């Protein structure tokens, strides 16, 4: 039979059968209970709208993501999300399909063990396998080397790989991602008068960020230009009218990636953690990693980031090496495409964690040889 | 009685006319607004295309 | 490896562009001219309705004026 | 007498209302057509652009 | 207020029985003006508005610009000395207190009910006022069914006829156990 390539993510759940080009169903991972009282009788009001249904009734819900930073903080809601994904968005019972979840690097063990225990006890799948979210993004590019920066919505991690041999001592995981950029944008919009507070209006700020923000090639020059002319002010129409005008908030929101001091984080930007991740590698594979830097994940879709990052790394790196940044147009679904490719391989067909194996060793089987 | 009958019939006809006109107005309004949103979207994507050209 | 990049890239490098050009051409042809012609037709019908309304309003005002 | 006075009065209101409705209808329809024609002119601008793109 | 402004022509109604006559005058003659100042100017020059009405004993009376000044109080409660804003602006304020994502639906489904909303020409004045207040993009629609007066009772009949509602009644044994304060409890 065919395998189910699910990809929990944090912000958008992407799923679909193995062997295709794009995920079949992509929908936000939010579960929102209603918060008001409700007076109409017999309206058929449910107790929790999940997935894309709660992005249409969000006016009277309190949306809450079940995955904070890669890790899962609310297991009941995550179980509800998985149940919805299997039964309503794909309509395939899990009793007859292997599953291939994905997990960020350096995550707590208990999260992974609970994930496999749920998949084997509640949904009762035949066999499931957990894979690191960066190796798949490297599969999708058709490479076999390269250092991949997978800046998702929950957590940004940077896994270097050479000739198929991952370097476990050079993984640099940073917890700045799309959600923190949304919060920072929502916080700097208040400097013009627009106040978004409700958890429903966070979605509106996210839409503003997606449609308007861009990464500046040079930050100081843009700050000077936006403060003199008015060629940058782009307007946007809220879900009820009252258009708003975003000035130099456009390139200040995604600039947080390269200067995490804006949101008070100490660490260095995504332009310098990649160079540090490279320098921890051996001295003989640094040229190949320099030449095959891969971008993935949703947050790396800002217009103009593949040039800013290349300029920064070229500034840091030695002058002789060639710096090349692979930015495929299908960046958002790169991890899932790689997952489909991996699940479609014949050599991989014996790596699944078969159910009888789980019955013999318990949930701690995932840390064992079947990784 | 005769004047009453004629007046009532004229009234009812005009009333039904009123309702049908309102319905027609609503439908044409929905279509025109959908066209308006389509136009705003096309212009906005056009400007995004222009800015993409500016980038590259 | 790196030999499926050709067979997944070069395909859509031309087929996708040509197909989208075909879609745009057919959609424009189907949409714009027919919409303008239909709007002109509806405008003519609207003018005829306006004439009928004026005639009826005037004749009723002529009779009823007492 | 009360009945027919009422009926004629409300009928006159109906006639004036419906005529105002007809003016509204015509203005809305003509504005819709003007906007749609502007859109189709934009579409033919895009179609000239597509004919250029026939370069591919 | 109508009984108070009729005194400007000479007709004095004082008795609590004559309040019914003034109510009948209000029902049969008054209407809501689409634009107030233009109507005030027109009624002060021509005489096309003066409609007459026969009292329960003869002595017909002629109502001039009192016709649209009585129901105008709804949109300008300063006429009867009330501070608050009219029914055209308390609806917009009630909408703006709602969340930002359900304002379009409330704009498009504004419903009128109750007896007093039966004035000829109110469904247009209210729409014009709200369209003036609201953002220009939203569509403002005012639902004014012809059965406005009995709308509440028709809805009550529908609600009482539902099967799902059949277990929400406050049964007598429940009242015997908790007293009259049962109404504020779960059985609302
Ligand atoms: N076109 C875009 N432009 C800018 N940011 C985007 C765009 N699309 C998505 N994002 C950001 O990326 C996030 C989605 O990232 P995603 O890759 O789905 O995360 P995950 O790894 O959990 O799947 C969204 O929250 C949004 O903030
Ligand atoms: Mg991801």
């Amino acid at each position: 039979t065919t395998a189910l390539v699910c990809d929990n993510g944090s912000g958008l759940v992407k799923a679909g059968f193995a062997g295709d080009d794009a995920p079949r169903a992509v929908f936000p991972s939010i579960v929102g209970r209603p918060r008001h009282q409700g007076v109409m009788v017999g309206m058929g009001q449910k107790d929790s709208y999940v997935g894309d249904e709660a992005q249409s009734k969000r006016g009277i819900l309190t949306l809450k993501y079940p995955i904070e930073h890669g890790i899962i903080t609310n297991w009941d809601d995550m179980e509800k999300i998985w149940h919805h994904t299997f039964y309503n968005e794909l309509r395939v019972a899990p009793e007859e399909h292997p599953t291939l979840l994905t997990e960020a690097p350096l995550n707590p063990k208990a999260n992974r063990e609970k994930m496999t225990q749920i998949m084997f006890e509640t949904f009762n799948v035949p066999a499931m396998y957990v894979a690191i979210q960066a190796v798949l993004s490297l599969y999708a590019s058709g490479r076999t080397t390269g250092i991949v920066l997978d800046s998702g919505d929950g957590v940004t991690h940077n896994v270097p790989i050479y000739e198929g041999y991952a370097l476990p001592h050079a993984i640099m995981r940073l917890d700045l991602a799309g959600r923190d950029l949304t919060d920072y944008l929502m916080k700097i919009l208040t400097e013009r008068g627009y106040s978004f507070v409700t958890t429903a209006e966070r979605e509106i700020v996210r839409d503003i960020k997606e449609k308007l923000c861009y990464v500046a090639l040079d930050f100081e020059n843009e700050m000077a230009t936006a403060a003199s002319s008015s060629s940058l002010e782009k307007s946007y129409e809220l879900p009820d009218g009252q258009v708003i005008t975003i000035g130099n908030e456009r390139f200040r929101c995604p600039e947080t990636l390269f200067q995490p001091s804006f949101i008070g984080m100490e660490s260095a930007g995504i332009h310098e953690t990649t160079y540090n991740s490279i320098m921890k590698c051996d001295i003989d594979i640094r040229k190949d990693l320099y030449a095959n830097n891969v971008l993935s994940g949703g947050t790396t879709m800002y217009p103009g980031i593949a040039d800013r990052m290349q300029k920064e790394i070229t500034a840091l790196a030695p002058s002789t090496m060639k710096i090349k940044i692979i930015a495929p147009p299908e960046r958002k679904y790169s991890v899932w495409i790689g997952g489909s490719i991996l699940a479609s391989l014949s050599t991989f067909q014996q790596m699944w964690i078969s159910k009888q194996e789980y019955d013999e060793a318990g949930p701690s089987i995932v840390h064992r040889k079947c990784f | 009685s005769d004047k009453l009958k004629e007046a009532e019939t004229r009234a009812e006809f005009a009333e039904r006319s009123v309702t049908k006109l309102e319905k027609s107005i609503d439908d044409l309004e929905d279509e025109l607004y959908a066209q308006k949103l389509k136009y705003k979207a096309i212009s906005e994507e056009l400007d995004h295309a222009l800015n993409d050209m500016t980038s590259i | 490896d790196f030999d499926d990049i050709h067979r997944k890239r070069m395909e859509k490098d031309l087929n996708e562009l040509q197909a989208l050009i075909e879609a745009h051409f057919e959609n424009r042809k189907k949409e714009e001219e027919e919409l303008v012609s239909l709007k002109d037709r509806i405008e003519r019908r609207r003018a005829e309705r306006a004439e009928q309304q004026r005639i009826r309003n005037e004749r009723e005002k002529e009779r009823q004026n007492r």
